[PDB]
Order: structure tokens, then sequence, then C-alpha cells
């Protein structure tokens, strides 16, 4: 096969798999959302460019003009490749996203029976900071699932060159703000 | 949906990432009316001048453009004593791929870069073809009496 012609489908997977395992659950990955639509690529197809759009989406456009929104270059209907392909990584991220709500409701409910207890000796780890075993004084999370205070990691962030123990590459954009642990 | 759908989507890009010379956001519910704020490009008249504009989605967003005004007054031969923007993308050559965000973006280097070949005040646009130093001196003028 020639190696001048560009199979676009297994080029654009590998790159939203990435893109879906580096993003943060909150957050919606670009290139599994469709550029027409805003939303989850549902009906995803592909043009001859290596597009992705929604199928309703972009036959809505292709009433309008006969040409690809993002390259401004002729397109038409039968241009459109199905590919089903790239659900299964949306499905996948979904489930991050599933996942990550049972995290932080676990957070939030064990820390409303933490709250009710009078008299500890220890404050509740739920309570308390990792790195500055102080109560947590603002609220927030990892896209993993632990609660920092918002400056006591911004702090730490900043000494060591925004890493972290466990010695991974954290960022405090990558950590979205969580008042719902004492509320 | 799918209007409504979008406008919450590019509101909500834009409380990460909000553009460096621009600043946008809903006037109140509605949501179809928005209001921006973009700041005058360096090395142009406009600089050191807050500028707002008003923004009006159409009911069939993204397919059509939305309606994009200047609220301030400027001086610019692109864009009229109404507030009316001369520019492409907010006409035929609309996409929806495009976002606002890149509409404020166009806007912003249309006044570091206008297009007098394309008047829609062709009285500034030949002062601006024959005489820069007129133009400069006189939109730097109406930047400090108008813009923020």
């Amino acid at each position: 096969r020639n190696p001048f012609d560009i199979d676009h489908k297994s080029k654009y997977l590998r790159e939203a798999a990435l893109e879906a395992n580096l993003s943060h659950p909150e957050t919606t990955p670009t290139m599994l959302t469709c550029p027409i639509d805003s939303g989850f690529l549902k009906d995803p197809v592909i043009t001859p460019e290596g597009f992705v759009y929604n199928k309703s989406s972009i036959l809505k456009w292709l009433e309008t003009k006969k040409e690809d929104p993002q390259s401004r270059k002729p397109l038409t209907a039968k241009d459109l490749q199905p590919f089903p392909e790239l659900l299964i990584i949306v499905n996948r991220f979904v489930e991050t996203q599933t996942n990550y709500e049972k995290l932080k409701n676990r957070l939030v409910q064990n820390a409303r029976v933490a709250a009710r207890q009078k008299e500890y000796t220890e404050i509740p780890d739920i309570f308390l900071c990792p790195i500055s075993k102080t109560l947590i004084k603002t609220p927030v999370i990892t896209a993993q699932g632990k609660v920092y205070d918002q400056e006591a990691l911004s702090n730490f962030l900043i000494a060591t060159g925004n890493k972290d123990e466990t010695g991974k590459k954290l960022s405090i954009d990558d950590v979205v703000v969580f008042d719902e642990l004492y509320q | 949906g799918m209007a409504l759908k979008r406008i919450h989507k590019e509101l909500n890009d834009l409380a990460r990432d909000p553009p460096a010379q621009c600043s946008a956001g809903p006037v109140g519910d509605d949501m179809f009316h928005w209001q921006a704020t973009i700041m005058g490009p360096n090395d142009s008249p406009y600089q050191g001048g807050v500028f707002f504009l008003t923004i009006h989605f159409p009911t069939d967003y993204p397919f059509k453009p939305p309606k994009v005004a200047f609220t301030t007054r400027i001086y610019h031969p692109n864009i009229n004593s109404n507030g009316s923007i001369s520019l492409d993308i907010l006409r035929s050559q609309w996409s929806p791929a495009l976002t606002i965000s890149k509409v404020l973006l166009s806007i912003c280097s249309l006044l570091c870069d206008p297009n007098p070949d394309d008047p829609l005040v062709p009285e500034i646009a030949r002062i601006y073809k024959t005489d820069r130093e007129k133009y400069n001196r006189i939109a730097r003028e109406w930047t400090q009496k108008y813009a923020m």
C-alpha cells in the first residue's frame, strides 16, 4: 500500500486515545466531541481530509455549503465515511467520568459521617491535607480523587516544579475546586 | 440544542481558557444574547482602549453566524457609526467550526490590520489609504474619547 496515502482513522484513534488518557474527567476531550454540535461524537463520520463530525450535524451543514467546516475545501455527503470505531474511545471515557463521579460521592458521604462525630482527639483524615497535615481550608480535588488544600498544594507544586508525592507531574489546572466535600 | 447546547459549551470553555485580548459572557439570562469586551491591540491606534461588543446568537446557531456589533464608538474603515462590523466570517464565510472566541480574535486583528478595500465607511477608508498619520491620529483620539 502507498505510504503517501494516509489512513486518518488509525491516526485519529491513536491521538484520541492519548488525549482521553491525559484528560481530566470533568473535561470532555476535544476530539471526542463534534466540532459542530459540541457534544459527544455519537454517530461519527470521517472526511477524506481526516475531520470527524456527528453525521446529522455535518449533513445539516452540507445543506448550506458543500465544503468542510474546518478546511473550507469541497465536501459532499458521499465523502463521509462511517467511523464507528471511535465510539469505543468515547464509551471508554464516559466510563471514566462515571467512575470519577463515584469517587466524589464516596468522599462526600463519609465526610458527612466524620463530621457528626464529636470529641475526636485526631481530626479525621478526610478533613486533613496530605501535604499540609492541617485542616483543609479550601478543598481541591485531583483527577484520581485525592483532596488537597488549594494553596498548600499550589505552593508545593511551585516549590518542586509542578511535581508532587507520588513523584507525578501535577498542575493546579489539572485540579478542580471541591467545596462539596464539606457541604 | 443545538444552539443552546453549543452556547453553553462555548461559555464553559471561556471559564478555563479566556481569550488573552478578549473577555465574553452573557448579559443575563437570556443565553442567546451575550456581551463581550476586547482590548485595543498594541502598536495600533486602539492600544489601551477597552471596547464593548454585543452578541446575538441566531436560533439555528451554529449553522448561521452570530450577530456581532461594537457598542463602543470606534474609528475604523470596516466598522460604521452603528457598530456594524465588516468581516467575512460574520457573513458568507461563516463556518460552524468557528467559535465566538475565534470571532473575537478575528475582530481583534482587524483592528490591527484593517481592510480598506472592503469599506463600510468609505471616507475613513480613503484617509487610511492616502494619509495614515491622519488615520492613526484620529482613531487614537476617538479611543481616548469613547474607549474605557
